[PDB]
């Protein structure tokens, strides 16, 4: 029902766990989350994949539109937020606030 | 939660952060009279 | 291509030995003994003729697959149709930069030779110049004209389906472009 | 164009031409950057990056994927929206405004949000 | 797998077309730039002759001809490209700029920086030193209208002594199509070179005090035309390099794609024939 | 970090991140050279090339071929050197200085001769 494609060239660049957010999906989706998480995170996969498409595109653009620069900085914030060390589980009550 | 985040943000602390004079060249103005 | 796939199905069910791309050994001979029956007969046999247009379908535009390679080696001329040119508006999608015919001028009427003679050269020069379209101000005028001719010839070669033109109308169509009246 | 009418066929063929040209230019843009391209090509790229996202749609079965409800866009509205896009009548909207949006009424409201 | 190599071959084969196109473009533009330089030269040669005949009669006491008693601060102009793909051009300029700054700070002076061209503006914004003023959007075709504003600004900053005790320019001299380098030189104060041996309206002193700023403008203009001609020649060289590098990449990828094609076919055959020999 | 300690692990992760970003930029580096890269990347590649060359060592075995003697460096000196390299305390030295060194005092001794 879904893929958590772990990619070594994301793992090496600090993104741990190394989920390739383009290919990774869950097809049961937000039917398998508590209401708070569906409110807070209800599009986060699409927003990160759009950020990875934009980060690839804008890599060598000398200047960027105001909305583009906002999305590119928001994505770097979300990617830094999703990093997590080994054996540091978060209770769902802590995860909701972290994504909030 | 928003109120707690904004109370906390004021109290956070971020980690905020050989040429040779003989090879240098001179512009000149010429004068067709001998040096004093 | 579905001819060759049917003969592969039959041959494998009969436990004949498979070769490259699972085809039986004789698949070249299967296509050849079909195609080489197309010919023009001499006058002693009544001067009749048969012209073959074999179609084949190529996976992902490769031409190094077994059946393509055989039929390209058997046939006299090869009109490559490319889906990229199809999408870029060139319909029919004839890749005039790679399609060839070994018969050449001997199949054309004199009025077509008198016009089409430079056409392949003009389109080759246009395909070479194509990158300079972005910088056409800085290009020398003597080749800026070649670029503008080439772009008009590429428009002149488009054609709607089910509307074939008789020879006397297409010669006039190519005359417009080649003689520069269209510019 | 004998079946669907010449309006539909023209709009479809213009959109495909634009997306094909954009797929040719991606390999350049990924190395040399969009700033290198001609003004006409750079304009086409800005139209294509919008067209791609306006081909996305919030489907009614994707309620559990996107949380937003689904929408149905009429054939005439589809033809008119893409016709306007290809001529650049929406080039001044921000690139994210088109994504998942559905029809022109929703497009306007989401552009006015941003 | 083969599909990535087929894509990468097509990509590289587009990049090879686009770099070869720009190499030919740059080979045209260096001729345009040399034509502009040779069209500008016959003004500068006559302003120089007139300036020397005025200096022959003048007092020679204009501020630009007299050094300060103890210099603390020196203005520098760096000129750079507005577009990428120039290769070493901006790096050579900015390496010479830092080498000049380590000369000045080794003499005791601090540089105050003026920048031409968006590349050097991006460099001096990443390294934390402030720029006093900058100009962009003409390094591909400088016109005298820009050199007027730059020369005005530099001369006003000099004559103020915030103020500066000297003026320097960092640029590149077009020695020949195959050879060029960055150069740094002092524009003010100016040296006076005596050499072996007219009416003036209203006076030689007044004319000389009006002319010197316009001499400084024509010299920065001649430097901007040298910068643009050398930039386009460096662009030509760097684009010929890029084309050769793409041609060698298409070769290597093709040689990989062929080894992959052959291996794929041989594997497919080994699998079929093993299937047959099992029966 | 539990087995080797934080001071080892943080350095190792920083080195791997730098080498990974270099191995990603390799595709552009091969066509356009270093000069096209933005400053945040060109800063990285300059030290990546140094970190990469510095991972070489003159091994005791190779003495029979090169004639140079072998070198042993303790873990602590290795951690200190790569921490300094990643932060940039050696960026001003030429890449050629870094081949087949061993430890930090041998780096200095080599860099002085150039």
């Amino acid at each position: 029902d879904g893929q958590c494609f772990l990619e070594s060239d994301l793992f090496n660049q600090g993104v741990r766990p190394a989920i390739n957010v383009g290919v990774s999906v869950s097809r049961v989706g937000g039917a398998a989350q508590i209401k708070a998480m569906k409110e807070v995170a209800g599009s986060l996969r699409l927003d990160l994949s759009q950020y990875r498409e934009l980060e690839a595109f804008a890599a060598f653009a000398s200047d960027l539109d105001a909305a583009s620069k906002a999305q590119l900085d928001r994505g770097a914030r979300l990617v830094e937020l999703l990093k997590q060390p080994q054996y540091s589980p978060l209770a769902v009550e802590e995860q909701v606030v972290a994504i909030f | 939660l928003v109120s707690v985040i904004n109370e906390f943000k004021k109290g956070f602390q971020a980690s905020d952060g050989a040429l040779d004079p003989e090879d240098l060249e001179k512009e000149s103005v010429k004068v067709r009279k001998p040096a004093p | 291509s579905k001819q060759a796939d049917a003969y592969r199905a039959i041959s494998l069910l009969l436990r004949r030995p498979p070769g490259r791309e699972a085809f039986p050994g004789d698949v070249f001979y299967l296509h050849s003994r079909l195609l080489e029956r197309c010919a023009k007969l001499s006058d002693e046999l009544g001067g009749g003729s048969m012209t073959g247009l074999p179609i084949i379908e190529t996976k992902a535009n490769d031409i190094s697959a077994f059946i393509p390679t055989n039929v390209i080696s058997i046939t006299d001329g090869q009109c490559f149709l490319e889906s990229d040119l199809f999408n870029q508006g060139v319909r029919p999608a004839i890749n005039v930069g790679v399609s060839v015919s070994r018969v050449g001028g001997a199949a054309q009427i004199k009025a077509m030779k008198e016009v089409a003679g430079s056409l392949r050269l003009d389109l080759s020069q246009y395909r070479e110049l194509e990158a300079f379209a972005a910088f056409a101000s800085d290009l020398d005028a003597a080749s800026k004209a070649q670029l503008d001719r080439g772009a008009r010839l590429v428009e002149l070669l488009k054609q709607p389906q089910y509307s074939p033109l008789a020879v006397e109308e297409q010669v006039v169509a190519i005359f417009l472009g080649t003689q520069g009246h269209l510019d | 164009p004998a079946i669907v009418g010449d309006e539909h066929y023209r709009v479809a063929q213009e959109v495909i031409r634009i997306l094909q040209r954009y797929k040719d230019l991606q390999d350049i843009i990924a190395i040399l950057g969009i700033d290198e391209l001609s003004e006409e090509d750079k304009q086409l790229v800005n139209r294509a990056r919008r067209i791609e996202r306006f081909l996305s749609q919030n489907m009614m079965a994707a309620e559990q994927f996107t949380g937003q409800p689904g929408s149905t866009v009429p054939l005439k509205e589809t033809i008119e929206a893409f016709d306007k896009l290809t001529k650049g009548e929406f080039d001044h909207l921000p690139e994210q405004a088109f994504f998942l949006i559905g029809g022109l009424d929703d497009l306007a409201k989401k552009a006015e949000s941003l | 797998t083969l599909r990535e190599l087929r894509g990468r071959i097509r990509s590289a084969g587009s990049i090879k077309k686009i770099t070869k196109a720009q190499e030919l473009i740059a080979t045209s533009r260096i001729a345009k730039a040399q034509a502009r330089v040779e069209a500008a030269r016959p003004y500068a040669a006559e302003i120089t002759n007139m300036l020397t005949e005025l200096a022959g009669a003048s007092a020679l006491d204009h501020p630009l001809l007299v050094e300060r008693k103890q210099p603390k601060r020196a203005g520098v102009l760096v000129v750079s490209s507005d577009r990428g793909l120039c290769g070493a051009y901006n790096a050579n300029v900015l390496r010479r700029a830092e080498e000049l700054f380590s000369l000045l700070r080794d003499e005791g002076k601090d540089p105050v920086l003026y920048v031409v061209g968006r590349k050097a503006l991006g460099y001096f914004s990443f390294r934390q030193r402030t720029v006093v003023e900058s100009w962009t959007g003409f390094s591909e075709r400088p016109t005298y209208e820009n050199a007027r504003e730059i020369a005005d600004t530099l001369v006003n900053a000099f004559m103020a002594g915030l103020g500066v005790d000297e003026l320097h320019i960092v640029f590149t001299e077009f020695r020949s199509m195959l050879s060029q380098t960055a150069v740094a030189r002092r524009a003010a104060p100016m040296e006076v070179e005596y050499v072996g041996e007219y009416s003036f309206e209203p006076d030689p002193e007044t004319l000389f005090d009006a002319l010197l700023p316009r001499y400084i403008a024509t010299r920065v203009y001649a430097a901007l035309l040298e910068a643009a001609a050398s930039e386009s020649a460096s662009r030509r060289r760097a684009m010929k390099s890029a084309t050769d590098n793409a041609d060698d990449l298409i070769k290597a990828l093709t040689l990989a794609a062929n080894r992959e094609r052959q291996a794929q076919i041989t594997q497919e055959i080994s699998e079929i024939v093993g299937g047959a020999n099992a029966l």
